[PDB]
């Protein structure tokens, strides 16, 4: 509900749907820096800071 | 230390080609030094830079 103190969630050992993940329709705006977004649901990393 | 000119000859070009292999690793200022990763991670207009 609010930007200040907001969450900070730590993603590790499981399969990161990309696929799903800024492809389902009640997604309004994505954009990536640095990857490529389809490059992206193709990588695979060692941790996520979301 | 008798034959040190023929063994001086040996020492520098040895260590010339370390030092050009070892070059592969900087970056340069690239984000990085392998090209595979870069291909990977980029789409051509940015890669390309």
């Amino acid at each position: 509900a609010s930007v200040y103190a907001w969450n900070r969630k730590r993603i590790s050992n499981c399969v990161a749907d990309y696929s799903v993940l800024y492809n389902f329709a009640p997604f309004f705006a994505f954009k990536c820096y640095g990857v490529s977004p389809t490059k992206l649901n193709d990588l695979c990393f060692t941790n996520v800071y979301a | 230390s008798a034959l040190g000119k023929l063994q001086d000859v040996v020492n520098h070009n040895a260590q010339a080609l370390n030092t050009l292999v070892k070059q592969l690793s900087s970056k340069f200022g690239a984000i990085s030094s392998v090209l595979n990763d870069i291909l990977s991670r980029l789409d051509p207009p940015e890669a390309e830079v």
